[PDB]
RNA sequence: GACAGGUAAGUAUAGGGAACCCACU
C-alpha cells in the first residue's frame, strides 16, 4: 500500500500509488527506486 | 529553461559566508519567463527553493 | 643537450605519456563530432538556396545562422530539463539538443514592396550530441563532477545515446575523392581507366565520378573515350575538347600533352584525333553530347544547352561549377589524359586501389553531415510546399507551421538508431553497419569499438586482396586486431599514436601560394608546363612553380612553425613526378613522428624535462608540435618521408644505410592498437595469435565502467577481484588497464596432469575457485512499460489475481508487490513472474501481460528503477544479478590467443605442489605451445615469476631490446629457482614426486563472457513456430536444434533410413491429411462426422489418409497458390 | 488461387491490432485493383483507364508471384519494406525446400 | 545449476553401503572392495599397507572417475590367507602406525615447547 | 627502407627465432603473412561447402 | 575490486595487509620491501597484493542510492 | 456533526514476425 521508494536525486523516501504520474514530490525527479525487500534472506558463505 | 548570460551569488559583506540566494540574467527574457513557473519549487541539494522574477527594480515601492 | 639511448627510453616514453594526456584516446571522434557541429552545420545551411514562391506574390525565405542549445528535455508541464546523460540512459531519452536558426522572409506583390520580416532561433528538430565533445553538458567537468554526476571518469565519451541505447559510429572508408587513380582492368574492354570521384568541397549532389578509358587494342589503333555522369555513351576526348571550346589540335594537344617533343605521347594520342575529326566546333560537339544525352532534346539548341549545364555543373566538380572554369576543367582533364597515357605507355606506376593512402575515413562529422544535408532539403522542400499551397489561395501562410522540426528530428534517431545510413523509406537502398550498439563488455571492448574501422567493400566478397593486410597501414592500424570471422581483413582498428584529420579551409594556403612565386594556371602559358612543377590542393591543380624544393621547404617550416597551415595538411612533393599535392580534407588519417635534420632528432634534454614537468610549467604536446620537434604524417606524406626505428640507425656505422633520414619512430610498440596493446611480448608469438587475443581480449570479464553500480545496462559481467598483470606493457598505462583491469594473475603450470586438460581444456584449483578464484557476477535488466495507447486497451502495472485476469501460468506471483513489480533482494528462478502487468480486455476483462524471467535463468534483483518514458507512460527497469563462479565449460583464456575451457577442477589437496605449498590455479596441457608458437605465453610466466619475487610489475613492451630471456632467467635463478622456471612438483594424489620437472610460474587469465550455463540447451516437445509447426528457434524460446542438410546427407550415407525418417518427419512435425485418390488434392475432412469430400470429383469414397510433414503440406499448399497441381497419387 | 489463412497466418498482437501476412497485403492490394476494373467495366469507363488497371493488376500479382523481376518496380509493404513472395518463400536456403524440408 | 552439492563429496547418501565386496572370478582368492565417499587419500594408505603385507600377492586402488567419489581396491592373496583378512590387518596396523605417530608428535611438541 | 631494396630484411626475411623476438619490422611482415592465412581460411570455408 | 581475503592458491590471509601494504609503500618502502616486511614469502602471496587494484575506492566516489 | 470502542447482517483472503546489427564455434 505506502510503496515507499528512494527517488534518485535527492536519495528521499516518498510513498507512490498505483495510477500516480512518477515524481518526486520532493525535487520533481522522475526516477525512482524501489526500496530493499523485507523478505528473509540467506546466503551460504561459500 | 535557457542559457544564462550572467550568474551571480550573494556573499556577506563581513562573514564572507553564502547568503543563499543569486541572481541569474538569462540571454532571452522568454527563457526567464518560462522558467518563472518552473523553477519555483525546485530542488537542489535536497533543499527545496523557491523563484520569482526579482522585484527590486521592478516592482514599484518594493524593499 | 641530446638524449643518450639509455635517456632515450624513458624520454620517448614521456613523450608519448603526453601526448596521450593531450589527446585522450577517441579525439578522432570527439573532434571530428566538434568540428562537424560547429562548421558544418551552418555551411550546409548557408548552402541551402532560398527558396521563393509565385501564386503576383513572391517569397524570400531566406535562413542567415545557426544557434544549438545544450540537451535539454520537457515533461508535460513544458518544464525544460537536464538529462543527466545518466538520465537519458536509464529513461531510454536521445541525448539531443534542440536546433534553431534565423529566417527572412521578404515578400514583394507590386511597386517593389518589401515587406521583410525576420524571425529568430526558429526551433528545426534537435541533434544528438556525442558524449564529452564541446557541446555535451559532461564537457570540461572535473573527476569529481562525473562522480557526482554518476559517470565514470573514465569513460571516453565518443557516443551518442538513442532511446537509452548507447551508439558509435564506425569510421568508414572510401576511394579518397578530387583524385585521378589510374586502374588497368584488362578483364573489362578497356586497357586502362583513369578515375576522378570529383566533389566540391560541400555539396548535396554526391560525388560525380568521372572515368577517362583508353580501348583496349583491336580498328588500327587505340582510342581513348570519356564516360561523363549523367551520359549512357563514352565521348571521343577531343569531342569533349572542342565542346568546352577548344577546336585546335594544337591547343588541345598543348593541354594534354605539355612536352611536344615526345613523339611517343603524340602518337599515342593521335588516333583520337582521328576517331573525332568531323566534329571541328564547340556547337557541333555541344550538340553531339546533347544527343549522347539520356534523355536527348529534339532541338539542337536545347541540345547544347544540356550538354553544355552538364559540363559546367556535373563534370569535375571540384575543379569548378561556375561559367568561365572552361580553362580549368579542360586543364585538368587534359592531365587527367596526360596521366592515362604515362599509365599505358608504363611510364608511370598502376595507382593501388587498397593503397590506404588513397583512402579516406568519413569520421561522426562527415557522415553526420551528409545525413543532415539530405534532411535539411527535405525539411526545406515540405516548407515550399505548404508554403505554396497557402499562397495558391492568396491568404499568406506561417513559417513556423511550415517547419516540421519532426523531420530532421526523426530522421536522426532513426538514422543513428538502426545504423541505416539513408532515408527510412530507401532502408535496402541505404547502407547499413554504421552506428553499432557500443560494446561495453569491458573497457578493452569500448576503447576498440570507439576506435574501430570499418571497409564498406562487402563481406560476401571472396577477394583476398582488399582483405590482405597492407604497407601502408604500418603505424597506422593495428596490425593485429581484426575479427576472425567472415569479416577478417574488412573491419580495422586505429593505431594508439594513429589520428584523422577533420579537414580545414585551403583558402589561407592558396592566399600564400599566391603570394609565392606559384603561378596561375590560367595565367601561365602551355610551354611552361613541361618543366615547371604542378600544384595541386585537395585536387584542385591551381598552378605552377620553378622552384619545389625550396618551395617545400617553406611550406614545411610554416606547417612546423603553425603559422598558417594546421598540422593537420599534408604536403607530398612526387620528386620523380614533377607534382605537389597539398591536401587540408577530412578524413586523412596521420601520426604523429619526431622530426630528423641531419643525423639528428630536433627533440631535446630540455624537451623531456619540461614534458616531465608539464603538471607545474604546463608544457604540453601541443607545444612540443608548436616548438616542432615532432610533426603529422599521413600515408600520402609517408611515401616521401625516410624513417628511422630509433635513434640508434641515426647512430653512425661502419657502412651507413640510409644517412639521410627525416624521421623517427616515438616508439615502434605504437603500430599496435587497443586490444593488441595489452598483450605482453607480441612479438614472440605467431601472428594469428596476436590476432585471435585481439578479440579475445573484447570477451574478457572485468570491470568495463566505474559507475557500473548504477548503470541498468542490459547485459554485463562483473570480476570480483581484478588484478591488473603482474607483466604489463607500457601502452596500459593508457589504456587504463590498470584502473580496470580484466582477469587474474594466476600460478599455471604447463603439464600433463589426468589429462583432463587435453586439446586445449584447462584443469581448475577448485580450492582457489572457493576462495573467490575468477568469480563473477552477470547482471541482466529487464524493461517493462504500461502503454495507454488507447481507452478501449490499456496496460497497467499491478499485482494480478486469477479471479480478475485470466491468461495466468501456473507459477506465483506473490513474488511481485502491490504494483506489479518484484523487490530488490528478491531471490527468482526461471520462469518466474516479476513484472505483474495486465491488459484492459475489450478470468474477465483482463489478460495477463507480466514479464516472467528468463527461463533457465536465476538470481537476485539488485535493483528496480521506476521511471516515465517519453509519453509519461510508466516505465519500469529491472536488474538482476546472478553470482557465476567458475565451472566446467567456462572459457578461460591467456594473452597470448590460449583460450580454453575448464576441463576439471581438482581440490588443493589433489593439485600437484611444489617442495613449497604452492599448487597451481590452473593447468594447461603442454601440446598448446608447439604449434601455437605462443612463446610469448612462456617468457611471460617466466617474467611474471620474476617480477612477483622481485616486488615489481614486468615489462613486456614488444620491442624492448633491455628485456631478453636469458636476463631473465638469470634473475630468477638469483631468487632460489630454477633459471629457466621449472620446478619439482609431486603428484597430489600420491606424493611422489614428478619424473619431470614442471615450468610453473603467474600468468594473467582472463574469463571469457562464454559461460556453459548460458549455452547449455536442451528441448523435448516445446512450442513450435505458428507458419510451420516445426520446433522453435533459440534456446531463449525453448527451441530445437537444426538438423541441417549436412546431417540429413550423413544419416544418408549411414543408410539409417528410419532415424533419418524420425529426425525429419515424426520428431520434427507429423502430419496428417487427406487426398482424392482421383485428382490427388487435398480434400476436406470432417472427422467428427467422418464426413470425406473432394469437391472437383464430388467423391466421398475414394479419399486416402495420408502421413506428411506439415512443412511439405505448405510448400504444396504455397505451389498450388501459384497455381500448381501437385497432385497426390496414392497408388 | 488465395491461399488459406494458414499459409499466410496473421499474428494476435500484444496490442489488439492483428497484424496481417505480407501475402495478405498483396493480395488486398489486388482485390482493390480488381474491384476498381470491375467497376470501371461495370460502367463505361476509358479505354486507357481500363489498360491502366489492367497494367496495375498485372504488376501486383507478378510481384506476388515473385516480388524481385528485374526492372520493375519493387512491391513496397510500408516505410519502404519489400514484401516477400512465394516464390521468395521457396527460393533458397531459409526456405520451404531447403531450409524447412 | 549442474553442480553436485560439495558435502556429496563425503556425505553417504540415503541406503549407500559404505563398503562393498565382490570376488573377481578371474583369479582366486581375489577380492574388490568398493568405498564410497572416499578419495586417494585412503586408497593410497590402504595399498601401501597391504603391499607391504608380504601375504598380498596383489593389492591396489583406483578411482574409477574423478568426478564420482567411489573408489575400488582390488587384493588377491594367497590361498591360505584371505583377502579380507589382508585388509583388516592393512587397517589394523595403519591405525596403530597413527596411534604412534600421535602419541610420539604429541611428546615432541610438548618437548618443543620447554625447550 | 632505402627504395629499390631487394635485401632479406627488406623484403621481409624474419632472421630472428621466435625466442629472440622480431623486430618491428620483422613483427609487421609476420602479420601480413598470417592475415593471409587467416583470410585464406575464412574464404575456403565457404567454397568447400558449396 | 576489494582486497581478497585470502590468497587464491594458498589460502594465507591477505585481506588484512592491504592497509598495510599501502603505509609501507608511503613510507617510501619498495613494494618487495613491503612484502617481506608483511611477511608475504610465496610468491602467490606476493602476486595477491601486487597485482591488486583496489577499485573500491573509485566506487565510494558515487553517492550512495540512499540519504 | 465528527471522531475512538463493542455487538449483529453481506462482500472480499492462451507465446508474436520480420529486418538489421554485433558477437561466437
Ligand atoms: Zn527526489
Ligand atoms: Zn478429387
Ligand atoms: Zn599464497
Amino acid at each position: 500500500q505506502p510503496m515507499i521508494y528512494i527517488c534518485g536525486e535527492c536519495h528521499t523516501e516518498n510513498e507512490i500509488k498505483s495510477r500516480d504520474p512518477i515524481r518526486c514530490r520532493e525535487c520533481g525527479y522522475r526516477i525512482m527506486y524501489k526500496k530493499r525487500t523485507k523478505r528473509l534472506v540467506v546466503f551460504d558463505a561459500r | 529553461y535557457g542559457p544564462i548570460k550572467r550568474i551571480h551569488m550573494v556573499y556577506s559583506k563581513r562573514s564572507g559566508k553564502p547568503r543563499g540566494y543569486a541572481f541569474i540574467e538569462y540571454e532571452h527574457e522568454r527563457d526567464m519567463h518560462s522558467a518563472y513557473k518552473h523553477a519555483d519549487g525546485k530542488k537542489i541539494d535536497g533543499r527545496r527553493v523557491l523563484v520569482d522574477v526579482e522585484r527590486g527594480r521592478t516592482v514599484k515601492g518594493w524593499r | 643537450d641530446e638524449i643518450t639511448p639509455d635517456l632515450w627510453q624513458e624520454a620517448c616514453w614521456i613523450v608519448i605519456s603526453s601526448y596521450f594526456d593531450e589527446k585522450g584516446l577517441v579525439r578522432q571522434q570527439l573532434d571530428s563530432f566538434d568540428e562537424f557541429i560547429q562548421m558544418s552545420v551552418q555551411r550546409i545551411v548557408e548552402d541551402a538556396p532560398p527558396i521563393d514562391l509565385q501564386a503576383p506574390p513572391r517569397y524570400l525565405l531566406k535562413f542567415e545562422q545557426i544557434y544549438l542549445s545544450k540537451p535539454t528535455h520537457w515533461e508535460r508541464d513544458g518544464a525544460p530539463s537536464p538529462m543527466m546523460p545518466n538520465e537519458a540512459r536509464l529513461r531510454n531519452l536521445t541525448y539531443s539538443a534542440p536546433l534553431y536558426v534565423d529566417i527572412t522572409k521578404t515578400v514583394i506583390k507590386e511597386g517593389e514592396e518589401q515587406l521583410q520580416t525576420q524571425h529568430q532561433k526558429t526551433f528545426i528538430g534537435k541533434i544528438p550530441i556525442m558524449l564529452r565533445s564541446t557541446y555535451c553538458l559532461l564537457n570540461g567537468l572535473t573527476d569529481r563532477d562525473l562522480c557526482e554526476l554518476n559517470e565514470c571518469p573514465l569513460d571516453p565519451g565518443g557516443y551518442f545515446i538513442i532511446n537509452g541505447s548507447e551508439k558509435v559510429l564506425i569510421a568508414q572508408e572510401k576511394m579518397a575523392t578530387n583524385t585521378v587513380y589510374v586502374f588497368a582492368k584488362k578483364d573489362s574492354k578497356y586497357a586502362y581507366t583513369g578515375e576522378c570521384r570529383s566533389c566540391l568541397e560541400n555539396s548535396s549532389r554526391p560525388t560525380s565520378t568521372i572515368w577517362v578509358s583508353m580501348l583496349a587494342r583491336g580498328a588500327i589503333g587505340q582510342r581513348i573515350v570519356a564516360t561523363l555522369p549523367y551520359i549512357k555513351q563514352e565521348v571521343p576526348i577531343i569531342i569533349v575538347f572542342r565542346a568546352l571550346g577548344f577546336v585546335s589540335d594544337r591547343d588541345i594537344l598543348e593541354h594534354i600533352i605539355y612536352d611536344f617533343e615526345d613523339p611517343e605521347m603524340m602518337e599515342m594520342v593521335k588516333p583520337s584525333l582521328d576517331e573525332a575529326f568531323v566534329i571541328q566546333e564547340q556547337n557541333v560537339a555541344l550538340n553531339f553530347i546533347g544527343s549522347r544525352g539520356a534523355k536527348p532534346g529534339v532541338t539542337k539548341e536545347k541540345r547544347i544547352k544540356y550538354a553544355k549545364e552538364v559540363l559546367q555543373k556535373e563534370m569535375l566538380p571540384h575543379v569548378g561549377v561556375s561559367d568561365f572554369c572552361e580553362t580549368k576543367k579542360a586543364y585538368f582533364l587534359g592531365y587527367m589524359v596526360h596521366r592515362l597515357l604515362l599509365a599505358a605507355l608504363g611510364r608511370r606506376e598502376l595507382d593501388d586501389r587498397d593503397h590506404y593512402g588513397n583512402k579516406r575515413l568519413d569520421l561522426a562529422g562527415p557522415l553526420l553531415a551528409f545525413l543532415f544535408r539530405g534532411m535539411f532539403k527535405n525539411l526545406l522542400k515540405e516548407v515550399r510546399i505548404y508554403a505554396q499551397k497557402f499562397i495558391d489561395r492568396g491568404k499568406d501562410f506561417n513559417l513556423e507551421l511550415a517547419i516540421k522540426t519532426r523531420i530532421i528530428s526523426d530522421g536522426l534517431k532513426y538514422s543513428l538508431a538502426t545504423g541505416n545510413w539513408g532515408d527510412q523509406k530507401k532502408a535496402h537502398q541505404a547502407r547499413a553497419g554504421v552506428s553499432q550498439v557500443l560494446n561495453r563488455l569491458t573497457f578493452a571492448s569500448t576503447l576498440s569499438h570507439l576506435r574501430r574501422l570499418n571497409s564498406p567493400i562487402g563481406r560476401d566478397g571472396k577477394l583476398a586482396k582488399p582483405r590482405q593486410l597492407h604497407n601502408t597501414l604500418w603505424g597506422m592500424v593495428c596490425p593485429a586486431e581484426t575479427p576472425e570471422g567472415h569479416a577478417v581483413g574488412l573491419v580495422k582498428n586505429l593505431a594508439l599514436m594513429a589520428y584523422i584529420s577533420v579537414g580545414s579551409q585551403p583558402s589561407p594556403i592558396l592566399e600564400f601560394l599566391e603570394e609565392w612565386s606559384m603561378e596561375n594556371l590560367e595565367e601561365i602559358s602551355p610551354a611552361a608546363i613541361a618543366d615547371a612543377t604542378k600544384i595541386f590542393v585537395n585536387g584542385c591543380w591551381v598552378g605552377i612553380h620553378k622552384d619545389p624544393e625550396q618551395l617545400m621547404n617553406t611550406l614545411r617550416k610554416l606547417r612546423r612553425q603553425m603559422d598558417i597551415i594546421v598540422s593537420e595538411v599534408s604536403m607530398i612533393r612526387d620528386i620523380r613526378e614533377r607534382e605537389i599535392r597539398i591536401y587540408t580534407d577530412a578524413g586523412r588519417i596521420c601520426r604523429p613522428l619526431l622530426i630528423v635534420e641531419k643525423q639528428k632528432l630536433l627533440l631535446k634534454k630540455r624537451h623531456i624535462d619540461q614534458l616531465k614537468e608539464r603538471e607545474y610549467n604546463n608544457y604540453s604536446w601541443q607545444d612540443l608540435v608548436a616548438s616542432g620537434v615532432v610533426e603529422y604524417i599521413d600515408t600520402l606524406e609517408e611515401e616521401t618521408v625516410m624513417l628511422a626505428m630509433t635513434p640508434d640507425d641515426l647512430q653512425e656505422k661502419e657502412v651507413a644505410y640510409c644517412s639521410t633520414y627525416t624521421h623517427c619512430e616515438i616508439h615502434p610498440s605504437m603500430i599496435l592498437g587497443v586490444c593488441a596493446s595489452i598483450i605482453p611480448f607480441p612479438d614472440h608469438n605467431q601472428s594469428p595469435r596476436n590476432t585471435y587475443q585481439s578479440a579475445m581480449g573484447k570477451q574478457a570479464m572485468g570491470v568495463y565502467i566505474t559507475n557500473f553500480h548504477v548503470r541498468m545496462d542490459t547485459l554485463a559481467h562483473v570480476l570480483y577481484y581484478p588484478q591488473k598483470p603482474l607483466v604489463t606493457t607500457r601502452s596500459m598505462e593508457y589504456l587504463r588497464f590498470r584502473e580496470l583491469p580484466a582477469g587474474i594473475n594466476s600460478i599455471v603450470a604447463i603439464a600433463s596432469y589426468t589429462g583432463y586438460n587435453q586439446e586445449d581444456s584447462v584443469i581448475m584449483n577448485r580450492s582457489a575457485v572457493d576462495r573467490g578464484f575468477f568469480r563473477s557476477v552477470f547482471y541482466r535488466s529487464y524493461k517493462e512499460q504500461e502503454s495507454k495507447k488507447g481507452f478501449d486497451q490499456e496496460e497497467v502495472f499491478e499485482k494480478p489475481t486469477r479471479e480478475t485476469c485470466q491468461g495466468m501460468r501456473h507459477a506465483i506471483y506473490d513474488k511481485l508487490d502491490d504494483d506489479g513489480l518484484i523487490a530488490p533482494g528478491v531471490r527468482v528462478s526461471g520462469d518466474d513472474v516479476i513484472i505483474g502487468k495486465t491488459v484492459t480486455l475489450p478470468r474477465y476483462t483482463k489478460r495477463d501481460c507480466s514479464t516472467f524471467l528468463r527461463t533457465s535463468e536465476t538470481g537476485i534483483v539488485d535493483q528496480v528503477m521506476v521511471t516515465l518514458n517519453q509519453e509519461g507512460y510508466k516505465f519500469c527497469k529491472i536488474r538482476v544479478r546472478s553470482v557465476r563462479i567458475p565451472q566446467i565449460g567456462d572459457k578461460f583464456a591467456s594473452r597470448h590467443g590460449q583460450k580454453g575451457t575448464c576441463g576439471i577442477q581438482y581440490r588443493q589437496e589433489d593439485m600437484p605442489f611444489t617442495c613449497e605449498g604452492i599448487t597451481p590455479d590452473i593447468i594447461i596441457n603442454p601440446h598448446a605451445i608447439p604449434s601455437r608458437m605462443t612463446i610469448g605465453h612462456l617468457i611471460e610466466c617466466l617474467q611474471g615469476k620474476v617480477s612477483a619475487n622481485k616486488g615489481e610489475i614486468g615489462d613486456a613492451t614488444p620491442f624492448n631490446d633491455a628485456v631478453n630471456v636469458q636476463k631473465i632467467s638469470n634473475l630468477l635463478s638469483d631468487y632460489g629457482y630454477h633459471l629457466r622456471g621449472n620446478e619439482v612438483l609431486y603428484n597430489g594424489f600420491t606424493g611422489r614426486k614428478i619424473t619431470s620437472q614442471i615450468f610453473i610460474g603467474p600468468t594473467y587469465y582472463q574469463r571469457l563472457k562464454h559461460m556453459v550455463d548460458d549455452k547449455i540447451h536442451s528441448r523435448a516437445r516445446g512450442p513450435i513456430q505458428i507458419l510451420n509447426r516445426q520446433p522453435m528457434e533459440g534456446r531463449s524460446r525453448d527451441g530445437g536444434l537444426r538438423f541441417g542438410e549436412m546431417e540429413r546427407d550423413c544419416q544418408i550415407a549411414h543408410g539409417a533410413a528410419q532415424f533419418l525418417r524420425e529426425r525429419l518427419f515424426e520428431a520434427s512435425d507429423p502430419y496428417q491429411v487427406h487426398v482424392c485418390n482421383l485428382c490427388g488434392i487435398m480434400a476436406i475432412a470432417n472427422t467428427r462426422t467422418h464426413t470425406y469430400e473432394c469437391r472437383g470429383c464430388r467423391n466421398k469414397t475414394q479419399i486416402s489418409l495420408v502421413r506428411m510433414p506439415y512443412a511439405c503440406k505448405l510448400l504444396f499448399q504455397e505451389l498450388m497458390s501459384m497455381s500448381i497441381a501437385p497432385r497426390m497419387m496414392s497408388v | 488461387p488465395v491461399p488459406p489463412l494458414s499459409v499466410r497466418p496473421a499474428v494476435v498482437m500484444q496490442g489488439s491490432a492483428r497484424n496481417q501476412d505480407d501475402l495478405t497485403h498483396k493480395l488486398a492490394d489486388i482485390v482493390k485493383i480488381n474491384n476498381q476494373l470491375r467497376r470501371n467495366e461495370q460502367n463505361g469507363a476509358a479505354a486507357h483507364v481500363i489498360a491502366e488497371d489492367v497494367k496495375l493488376l498485372q504488376f501486383h500479382v507478378a510481384t506476388m508471384v515473385d516480388n524481385e523481376l528485374p526492372g520493375l518496380p519493387r512491391a513496397m509493404q510500408k516505410s519502404g519494406r519489400p514484401l516477400k513472395s512465394l516464390k521468395q518463400r521457396l527460393k533458397g536456403k531459409e526456405g520451404r525446400v531447403r531450409g524447412n524440408l | 545449476m549442474n553442480a553436485p552439492p560439495a558435502f556429496e563429496s563425503f556425505l553417504l547418501f540415503e541406503g549407500e553401503k559404505k563398503i562393498t565386496i565382490n570376488k573377481d572370478t578371474k583369479v582366486p582368492n581375489a577380492c574388490l572392495f568398493t568405498i564410497n565417499k572416499e578419495d586417494h587419500t585412503l586408497g593410497n594408505i590402504i595399498k601401501s599397507q597391504l603391499l607391504k603385507d608380504p601375504q598380498v600377492l596383489f593389492a591396489g586402488y583406483k578411482v574409477p572417475h574423478p568426478l564420482e567419489h567411489k573408489i575400488i581396491i582390488r587384493v588377491q592373496t594367497t590361498p591360505d590367507y584371505s583377502p579380507q583378512e589382508a585388509f583388516t590387518n592393512a587397517i589394523t596396523d595403519l591405525i596403530s602406525e597413527l596411534s604412534l605417530l600421535e602419541e610420539r608428535f604429541r611428546v615432541a611438541i610438548k618437548d618443543k615447547q620447554e625447550g | 627502407f632505402i627504395k629499390d631494396d631487394y635485401g632479406p630484411e627488406s623484403r621481409g626475411f624474419v632472421e630472428n627465432s621466435y625466442l629472440a623476438g622480431l623486430t618491428p619490422t620483422e613483427f609487421f611482415f609476420h602479420a601480413m603473412g598470417g592475415r593471409e592465412g587467416l583470410i585464406d581460411t575464412a574464404v575456403k570455408t565457404a567454397e568447400t561447402g558449396y | 575490486m576489494i582486497i581478497p581475503v585470502r590468497c587464491f592458491t594458498c589460502g594465507k590471509i591477505v585481506g588484512n595487509k592491504w592497509e598495510a601494504y599501502l603505509g609501507l609503500l608511503q613510507a617510501e618502502y619498495t613494494e618487495g620491501d613491503a612484502l617481506d616486511a608483511l611477511g608475504l614469502k610465496r610468491y602467490c602471496c606476493r602476486r595477491m597484493l601486487l597485482a591488486h587494484v583496489d577499485l573500491i575506492e573509485k566506487l565510494l566516489n558515487y553517492a550512495p542510492l540512499e540519504k
